[PDB]
């Protein structure tokens, strides 16, 4: 109200409204789903188009051979944060000959987003990210919020109508975690999860985007007729 | 009405942020007192540990700035430690540059000038503290110099700071009206501390245990704070006469 | 006085065929009259069907190859996984080398 | 943050005016009247000190008329302190030009430089403008005798006779009435003092309430002399012209 | 440094500071530009509220950027000097590096670029100035006349006016200027320019300035008497 | 480059400058004009290290042309020479100084007098009736000391200049491929196309 | 009014309302505690299980500074991380210059001055965390608690977050019933109990217990996480006490 | 952090008033009365030592300060602002003059330098004006004895005699009647003490009054002998005893 | 007042949303992508008949294989074009090849959100970037001041955008010829324009693999306008 003019101002109840408004931009964004087993981690994203002549906005970005994320909200902010991850993944490889741990990647994103919430002039990031990866401690899935809060999960969903997919995963938890050594079945569970968040529209060939990383599987994105198999 | 938010003049020629910083000074609800002996300068302050979970040894508003200079603060502890750290750095730098120990009054002036800057420059707020510096200066002898958020400073024969400063001030005023000297005519610092505590008891009208007080003593070439047992010995002597 | 350069010896050879190419190089690494290693790989696969070798001062040689491999990686990120053509790689390497025109990579590079 | 307290000194009004420049001009309108009159054989600078006191040391005082170099002088109207900042800058520019080209700075070049500095404070920096209007009286071998004026906007214009400060509307009408092109310095001296005597808010115009100066080729042969009038000399010229 | 964003968008998609800069131009004295077949003429209004002025030394409204290009303006006088200075520096910088003087279009594009930069830079306000830039490209006999404005947009004109009561003189020019046959001679072009100013000026005495620019760096400013002859001839034909 | 001469006569200044441009072993050009017009009545010839010479001359030229436009007024030769001297005096204590020597020949339209200024790379200015840079003076000054008069005509100045060039062509080891001669007077600057 | 809109502005009371609003964010956060024992310190924190999808034992909240200091906080988690990052820089530069690892009181002031610095200007926001931290140095064990204002004191027991009143009451009992002191292994058990008792203020969702400790005898003065059997032993003890 | 107040806090209001300067002058008006009187062979500056507490040692607080050996200053308004100005004034006398010309600046030029500092606080970013009016008395070889007033705006005026602060209006009227161009230093000191008594409520003695003079050279205060041209400072602060002696002949 | 980079309660940047309103006031620009080439066309919209319309440059070359059309505050586009041209040329210098149309568009869009308290405000202009590369063939992109770019088969921006886009919705198919596209742009421009469409107040351009980017002559466009009139009168 009087305490939402900038990010540097707490409200009387101890709230940061600019951060909460940035959080709101994510809810407006298109739905995306993340889930993993012990061998593989999968991203499933519902791409959004402007109209029938337009293309479908890309939702998934590769950060390294063993890591990548899906976005929901301001796409340019996701480009900035993904670019930062690419550099940090790369610094780790060049300097230490070491693949960046997914947990440490989350810590770096948290701290980058935080600096934007405490200083005058700047603004919070207006995007939510779902990072998947496979490192020395197996498969991982993270959920980034632009407040700074990063959370390691078995599965999750962000964006508009994401609550439906998040409930489905919460039921299926005991099943999909056990899908080891079977990428196609793990993706099926993710495609079935994101289907719970759909209304009116359904999953078409240029609408659906899927990514996967695993034990002997580099981070690879599937678009177009490559995902027709899963429709 | 933004002339009350930053340090700029109001229509009355007043700086309200400076005045409100003076009010923050009494937020701790602690009263301090400083007096001078022949060979020493004594400073006493009330110690209040309200929470039982607190480590009482870490609860202090008296600081050892240099070997010679001591400082007691009236105000919130964050601003107190801000001032303490700076005064320490300033005292150390002075010695390095000019080859002799920083005098008490010079440090007070330096800290007062820093305080003045916060009253003129808008981006910096005043510190909500009153800094009382004490030493036995090698040129001037026993010294009490006090700084406030306005950037004002002055030397003192004796002084008092806190919510009940006026009661302590008048009590001290009356004593020096009788004795007609600028100090406590006493050889040992032990007895000057006993005088300080006694006259605070009379002024405030409250009795003190060993854990209700905090004492700092400045002598030639060193300043030091008294332990709870050193204060207890002091309280015993007061009660026995 | 500190001499930032050194000579690690070695010899490399590139021959272009009609529908193939070879890049060869000995595996000996030396300083002065001593052998450091009898097997120290000098020719590297840099991805996108390109092979590279920077012969001469091994530290500068390893630095350059490392930076080029990195350039290939960022070319994929920035330009939608497009394949780096051998001619584009060559021009890119020119800029890596000339970037240090006044403190050169003391190597003779072949891709 | 800090934005809350920013007055924004360098912005346009909806009408396309610079608020601060307009308000600075309002300030200058309350300042003591300064008059410049250019003649064929010299220039006159006359200015009124603001409500003085009997205890003010007049002979060592300077609030209106300042010397920039041997050929150029200025009359000030507005904040004296602000004017002195600009005056020292102008003195340096003249000396820089002299060092570079080994020739005294042409009057307009100096005026433009100062006027550009004023302009800068209205377009960038976020600072308040200089609350000063100058009358420049000077001479060079290109254009001869010249009168200019600059104001807080940084706009400057050339004049035959001009006033700044208080009652400029009344003063400019009186000058426009009695000024002629073939006029001489001694006549201009009389016009300047007569104009001030009528426009003044004081009861009577006296020597202790005036600063006076003349730039003359009335120097021995082809050269120019600046004359900042002393209190006794201002008293004499007031009797000569028949005002006191 | 002072970084405050003074030029910003409003809910209706307007940058008010740029629009208020145009209001300053509306207040400025009228300026007019007319290009003939082998010349361009820049006319300028001088408000007669200021007499006792020294016209020898008073800044002239038309300014030479190079020996072949000129610039007039309407709006804030102090602001115009900053644009003129920058333009003059760039004109010499172009000669130094390209070994050829600036084209009229290039010089216009530069000045317009400076004006634009001041509409999305922190801590600065836009220029309260619109310009008319005219001249002839090197080794070219085709006349050139361009206009700029605070927003930074620029364009070429067969004839154009800016400043106060510019709406009226633009009305005049739109009915009197024929594209198929522009003013064939210098006389005809100057006459049409003076005529257009006489719709607005008041008195045709010292209130009208005229500058004629011809090919191959041939620029001359007309005197009071020369202009007064045009003023006389125009009204004598009008009495009919 | 090599030889640059200057002579101030009654009503004009004459500048002679060699045409050769040598790069170590070979003479790359034999028609090089080692001069720039700073303003309509001011000419500057130059000689020194390669690159620096032309870079400096054109830099000065630009600055004077900028001044001419801004003020709508031509600077006096004295004023131009002082500006040039300051630039060289600034240059000599720089990271990499301009290694350029110049002669500034100009006609002052105010005083109606020709003026010749000699300025070396250090910023050492002198006004002279006749001047030279490098080894040129060693051969020519003895002839100029003898024959020069302040009331000489432009034609007499050229004849004295021919005698100087002839002595240079006889006793100098280097072939400087003749000289381009230019005259600076009240009417401006012109080149003597036959010399 | 308007005194609460900008940081570093004194109200007519002499208060900085923005710092007081930061405290509200701290009070909104989960419960964290600290217990000073005989030869060390024990830290414990309440981790709210928002969903079944949270991977157990992965979202670690307690952080280590240097090798001997433990830090835990309640409120805005990113603000806490930022403060710990600074603490690690401070401890690194101290050890670089002075060789010895940073003493706990020295370390406490480094954080204190940094947090206090964020109450001096309107261009920055105060920290939305109360940090409980400590460890073992040359002079023995130390426990501290640092507020948004920059205020910090030494503690026998410390507690912050939504269940701080409940926790504080429990800590006060321990201080009274153990004047001679508490052992490290005792403190771990008691820490588990107190978090479980303090969970009544956050009783809607279930939670995960996380404990760490520094002890001269049990961990050689180094900070370590309580894992496996020792953690389960403490959970069992805690679950026994609530029933 | 960073000082993000890069904009003026003093600005022209619609009426043409610079509000912060006016308010600074209001702060000066509330301040304790100080005055200055120029004689033929000296200058005197004087003020009341308004002690905040009787426990405070008012000797440690110096309202009258030496700027150079031949220049002294006194103020009315905010004491802390005065203290930093004296520090800056002393330093600028060296950096911008003595280290260049090998001699101390003349009164008018040092006044000019102080005025410049005060003007800049009236225009620069993120600062308020100084809340003091200074009275600077001094002597130099070519200008002789002089007395200047400096205001928060940075404006300065030379005076024969004047007063600033609390009772300045009444004091200036008193000085106008008494002053003439034939006063000796002792006569000016006498008038100063008379004038200053009117504005003082309580005690009036050498311990509650601060008074200094710019007069004859004091070779006894130089600190060394052997250089004929160096004859000692013209600034001298009168002692508590010296003031009381003249209060008997009052 | 309020921050320049402030979020609204709905989760949108105020300044970006306001710049979009300025683009709605701008003159119409239309792009149509086919397998024979991409066509770009604009409304010139001269404010007066004395304004020489050929000096209105709202269609611009970025490289030989990339063209660009603009709508909104067209002065803001100059620095965007300068950056685009530099990026295109710079990439050719580093890699000895043509730069991808998407990569060029991405480079331009990176400037968009570089505003705060960098430049003081977002750009007040939208761009239609059309080009060709070997990898993805003929492409048309819509670059906004939000930093977001969408690829389009056909797109209209400016004051008559939503009316034109609805028309492009019906008319476009994957087998359009270049000649069909040219007439289609001219048809839709004529529909949404205030003044009557001719060769002086409207401009055409195209990009083909063979000839590269070309702005159409007024004589060439005039023939296409005459060809349009006849084919509309034909039924
Ligand atoms: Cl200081
Ligand atoms: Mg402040
Ligand atoms: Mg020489």
């Amino acid at each position: 109200n009087n305490y939402d003019g900038d990010t540097v101002t707490f409200s009387p109840t101890g709230r940061l409204f600019q951060v909460e408004y940035a959080l709101e931009a994510i809810k407006q964004g298109s739905v995306t789903v993340g889930l993993r087993s012990n061998t593989h981690a999968v991203l499933v994203a519902l791409k959004r188009n402007a109209d029938e002549l337009s293309s479908y906005q890309k939702k998934i970005i590769k950060c390294d051979e063993h890591m990548g994320l899906s976005l929901a909200g301001l796409a340019p902010d996701a480009r900035v944060l993904s670019n930062y991850l690419r550099q940090q993944c790369n610094y780790s490889s060049l300097v230490f000959n070491r693949k960046l741990a997914v947990e440490r990647a989350g810590h770096l994103l948290c701290d980058k987003a935080q600096k934007n919430t405490q200083s005058y002039g700047g603004r919070p990031y207006g995007v939510g990210l779902l990072i998947i990866g496979y490192d020395k401690s197996g498969a991982h899935l993270l959920e980034f919020q632009p407040s700074g809060n990063v959370t390691e999960l078995y599965g999750t969903a962000i964006g508009a109508r994401s609550q439906g997919a998040k409930t489905y995963l919460e039921r299926t938890l005991d099943t999909f975690i056990k899908i080891d050594g079977n990428p196609d079945e793990l993706i099926k569970a993710g495609v079935e999860a994101i289907s719970q968040s759909l209304r009116d529209e359904s999953l078409t060939v240029d609408n659906l985007s899927i990514a996967i990383v695993g034990k002997d599987t580099p981070f690879t994105i599937y678009d177009g007729e490559a995902v027709a198999k899963y429709i | 009405g933004y002339d009350r938010h930053i340090t700029i003049f109001s229509p009355e020629g007043r700086l309200y942020q400076v005045e409100y910083a003076f009010k923050a000074t009494n937020q701790t609800n602690i009263n301090s007192l400083a007096v001078r002996g022949k060979d020493c300068t004594v400073v006493i302050s009330q110690k209040k540990v309200p929470d039982k979970l607190l480590d009482p040894t870490t609860v202090s508003y008296i600081f050892c700035i240099s070997r010679t200079i001591g400082m007691v603060v009236n105000g919130p502890i964050p601003d107190a430690r801000n001032a303490a750290l700076r005064a320490k750095a300033e005292a150390a730098e002075f010695r390095y540059k000019y080859g002799y120990d920083m005098p008490c009054d010079v440090l007070a002036k330096r800290m007062a000038n820093l305080s003045q800057i916060y009253t003129q420059r808008a981006y910096m707020r005043p510190l909500g503290v009153i800094l009382t510096f004490v030493s036995v200066d090698e040129e001037l002898g026993p010294s009490i110099y006090k700084t406030d958020p306005a950037g004002y400073y002055v030397g003192y024969k004796a002084t008092a700071t806190g919510p009940k400063q006026q009661e302590i001030t008048t009590n001290l005023e009356n004593h020096f009206k009788k004795s007609k000297i600028d100090h406590i005519n006493e050889e040992s610092w032990e007895k000057v501390v006993e005088f300080a505590i006694t006259h605070m008891i009379d002024a405030l009208g409250t009795e003190f245990s060993k854990n209700d007080l905090e004492v700092g003593v400045a002598t030639k070439d060193k300043f030091f704070t008294l332990s709870a047992e050193n204060i207890e010995e002091r309280l015993v002597a007061i009660a026995e006469q | 006085q500190f001499n930032p350069y050194g000579d690690n010896g070695g010899t490399i050879l590139g021959i272009a065929g009609e529908d193939f190419a070879v890049l060869a190089g000995d595996t000996r690494n030396i300083t002065d009259y001593s052998i450091n290693s009898r097997y120290e790989p000098k020719v590297f696969d840099c991805g996108d069907n390109i092979v590279m070798s920077a012969n001469g001062f091994a530290a500068d040689g390893d630095a350059l190859v490392k930076r080029f491999k990195n350039s290939v990686k960022w070319y994929h990120f920035d330009h939608n996984d497009k394949k780096l053509s051998i001619n584009s790689a060559a021009r890119n390497i020119q800029h890596l080398l000339y970037g240090k025109r006044f403190f050169p990579y003391y190597v003779h590079t072949i891709i | 943050g800090s934005r809350r307290y920013d007055s924004r000194t360098t912005i346009f009004s909806p009408e396309g005016r610079l608020y601060q420049v307009e308000y600075a001009l309002e300030s200058i309108s309350h300042a003591g009247t300064a008059i410049g009159i250019m003649a064929s054989d010299g220039i006159v600078l006359a200015a009124e000190r603001k409500v003085t006191s009997t205890l003010l040391e007049q002979d060592t005082s300077t609030e209106k008329l300042y010397k920039l170099n041997d050929k150029i002088a200025v009359a000030v109207a507005g904040l004296t302190a602000d004017a002195e900042i600009l005056i020292n800058t102008a003195r340096i520019h003249a000396q820089n030009y002299l060092k570079t080209y080994n020739e005294d700075i042409p009057v307009e070049i100096l005026v433009r430089r100062l006027s550009d500095i004023k302009q800068g404070y209205t377009q960038h920096g976020g600072l308040r403008p200089f609350g000063v209007s100058f009358i420049y009286a000077g001479y060079d071998d290109r254009y001869g005798y010249q009168l200019y004026t600059s104001n807080p906007s940084g706009n400057y214009t050339g004049w035959k006779a001009i006033s700044v400060g208080a009652n400029t509307s009344a003063a400019q009408t009186l000058l426009q009435m009695d000024y002629k092109d073939d006029m001489k310095v001694d006549d201009a001296i009389e016009l300047a003092l007569k104009t001030l005597s009528k426009t003044t808010d004081s009861s009577a115009l006296t020597y202790d309430r005036l600063e006076f100066a003349t730039i003359r080729k009335g120097a021995n042969d082809g050269e120019v002399y600046q004359k900042i009038f002393k209190p006794q000399e201002i008293k004499d010229i007031l009797v000569k012209t028949g005002i006191t | 440094g002072y970084d405050r964003a003074l030029s910003i968008f409003s809910p209706d998609g307007h940058i008010f500071q740029v629009e208020y800069a145009l209001e300053a131009v509306k207040r400025g004295t009228c300026a007019v530009g007319v290009k003939g077949k082998n010349c361009v003429v820049l006319g300028c209004e001088r408000r007669s509220t200021l007499k006792l002025q020294d016209t020898r030394i008073t800044p002239s409204k038309v300014s030479k950027i190079d020996s072949h290009v000129v610039l007039s303006f309407s709006g804030l006088n102090a602001d115009s000097r900053i644009l003129i200075e920058k333009a003059r520096v760039e004109a010499q910088s172009h000669r130094l590096t390209l070994e050829d003087p600036v084209t009229v279009e290039y010089l216009t594009r530069y000045v317009a670029g400076v004006q634009q930069r001041y509409t999305q830079s922190g801590g600065v306000r836009p220029f309260g100035v619109s310009t008319l830039i005219a001249g002839f490209d090197p080794r070219d006999d085709e006349p050139k006349l361009y206009q700029t404005e605070p927003s930074g947009i620029y364009s070429s004109w067969s004839a154009q006016t800016i400043g106060r009561n510019s709406k009226t003189v633009r009305e005049f020019l739109e009915k009197n200027y024929d594209r198929k046959e522009p003013p064939a001679t210098v006389e005809e072009c100057v006459k049409l320019t003076v005529r257009s100013l006489l719709e607005v000026v008041q008195t045709g005495a010292k209130n009208i300035e005229i500058t004629v620019v011809k090919p191959d760096s041939d620029i001359v400013a007309l005197s009071s008497e020369e202009i007064n002859q045009y003023v006389t001839q125009i009204e004598q034909e009008k009495q009919e | 480059m090599d030889i640059i001469l200057g002579i101030r006569v009654q009503d004009s200044v004459i500048l002679a400058s060699s045409k050769a441009v040598t790069r170590g072993i070979s003479v790359l050009k034999d028609s090089d004009d080692k001069t720039r017009q700073l303003s309509p009545h001011t000419l500057m010839s130059f000689a020194g290290e390669a690159g620096d010479t032309v870079q400096f001359a054109e830099y000065i030229q630009a600055n004077i042309q900028l001044y001419s436009i801004r003020e709508d007024y031509e600077l006096s030769p004295q004023a131009v020479s002082s500006f040039v001297r300051q630039e060289l005096a600034k240059s000599i204590r720089s990271r990499r100084p301009y290694q350029v020597n110049v002669l500034i020949g100009g006609y002052d339209k105010k005083k109606n007098k020709p003026e010749l200024y000699q300025i070396d790379y250090l910023g050492t200015k002198v006004e002279l009736p006749y001047g030279a840079h490098g080894y040129s003076g060693f051969y020519t000054f003895s002839l100029l000391d003898h024959h020069y008069r302040p009331d000489m005509t432009t034609e007499e100045g050229l004849d004295l200049l021919k005698l100087c060039v002839q002595e240079l062509e006889k006793r100098m080891p280097m072939d400087f491929k003749g000289v381009i001669v230019k005259i600076v007077d009240k009417d401006g600057i012109r080149q003597v196309d036959d010399f | 009014t308007g005194y609460d809109l900008s940081n570093s502005v004194f109200s007519p009371d002499g208060r900085n309302f923005q710092v007081e609003y930061a405290v509200k964010a701290v009070e909104n956060g989960t419960t964290s505690i600290g217990i000073k024992c005989n030869d060390g310190v024990v830290f414990a924190v309440e981790k709210l299980i928002t969903s079944k999808l949270l991977v157990p034992q992965k979202n670690v909240k307690i952080q280590v500074v240097d090798r001997h200091i433990g830090c835990v906080y309640s409120g805005l988690i990113p603000d806490g991380r930022h403060l710990v990052n600074r603490g690690r820089e401070e401890a690194a530069s101290f050890k670089k210059l002075y060789k010895t690892p940073i003493p706990i009181p020295a370390f406490a002031d480094r954080l204190g001055q940094y947090v206090q610095a964020h109450t001096l200007y309107n261009s920055v926001r105060p920290f939305g965390v109360s940090t409980i931290f400590g460890g073992v140095d040359k002079n023995g064990a130390h426990l501290y608690m640092l507020e948004p204002s920059g205020s910090y004191w030494g503690y026998k027991g410390a507690a912050t977050g939504k269940g701080r009143q409940s926790a504080k009451a429990e800590l006060e009992k321990l201080v009274d019933h153990h004047p001679e002191g508490l052992s490290a292994r005792e403190a771990v058990k008691q820490a588990a109990k107190i978090i479980y008792l303090a969970h009544e203020d956050n009783k809607e969702k279930d939670f995960e217990l996380e404990i760490s400790w520094c002890s001269l005898s049990e961990t050689n003065g180094l900070h370590k996480f309580v894992k496996g059997d020792l953690l389960q032993e403490a959970i069992d003890f805690a679950q026994k006490e609530i029933n | 952090m960073t000082d993000r107040y890069s904009f003026s806090l003093t600005t022209f209001s619609p009426s043409g008033k610079l509000g912060q300067i006016d308010y600074a002058l209001t702060a000066v008006k509330q301040g304790v009365t100080s005055l200055g009187i120029k004689a033929t062979n000296g200058v005197v500056i004087a003020t009341e030592k308004k002690s905040s507490s009787p426990l405070a040692m008012s000797e440690t607080l110096s309202k009258v300060s030496l700027l150079t050996p031949d220049i002294g200053a006194v103020y009315s308004g905010m004491g802390p602002d005065y203290r930093v100005l004296v520090d800056k004034s002393r330093k600028v006398a060296h950096t911008s003059y003595k280290r260049i010309y090998g001699e101390y600046p003349p009164t008018k030029l040092l006044v000019s330098e102080v005025a410049k500092i005060m003007q800049e606080a009236t225009q620069s970013g993120g600062v308020r004006p100084f809340g003091v009016s200074l009275l600077i008395a001094g002597h130099d070889e070519f200008n002789g004895f002089s007395l200047y007033q400096v205001d928060p705006s940075g404006s300065y005026f030379p005076w024969k005699a004047t007063a600033i602060g609390k009772g300045s209006v009444a004091a200036k009227t008193f000085l106008e009647k008494r002053w003439n161009d034939e006063l000796e230093l002792e006569d000016a000191i006498h008038i100063a003490l008379l004038t200053l008594k009117e504005s003082v409520e309580g005690e009036f003695n050498g311990d509650t009054i601060e008074l200094a003079i710019i007069g004859d050279e004091n070779p006894d205060l130089l600190g060394y002998t052997g250089i004929p041209t160096d004859k000692g400072p013209r600034f001298r602060k009168l002692t508590s005893q010296e003031i009381n002696d003249r209060l008997e002949a009052l | 007042d309020r921050g320049v980079s402030t979020f609204s309660p709905e989760g949108r940047l105020f300044q970006v949303e306001y710049s979009l309103e300025a683009i709605k006031l701008g003159s119409t620009a239309i792009g149509i992508a086919t397998k024979e080439g991409v066509v770009l066309g604009v409304e010139k919209r001269a404010t007066s008949p004395l304004l020489e319309s050929d000096s209105i440059e709202k269609i611009v070359e970025i490289d030989r294989h990339i063209g660009c059309a603009m709508s909104g505050l067209t002065a803001d586009a100059r620095s965007m074009i300068e950056h685009a041209r530099t990026a295109a040329v710079t990439h050719n210098l580093y890699y000895d090849e043509d730069i991808n149309v998407e990569s060029l568009t991405q480079s331009v869009c990176d400037l968009a959100l570089r505003f705060g308290e960098l430049m003081s405000r977002p750009f007040g202009v939208a761009l239609l970037i059309a080009g060709h590369d070997a990898d993805d063939g003929y492409q048309l992109f819509h670059a906004e001041p939000s930093g977001t770019f969408y690829r389009y088969n056909a797109k209209a921006i400016g004051s008559g955008s939503e009316g034109a886009q609805a028309e492009l919705l019906n008319e476009w198919h994957s087998s359009l010829t270049l000649k069909e596209a040219e007439l289609l742009v001219l048809k839709i421009l004529k529909q949404v324009m205030e003044e009557k469409l001719d060769e002086n107040n409207a401009q055409l351009s195209c990009i083909t693999k063979q000839d590269g980017f070309k702005i159409y002559d007024n004589e060439k466009t005039a023939e296409l306008i005459k060809e349009l009139k006849e084919k509309e009168a034909a039924e």
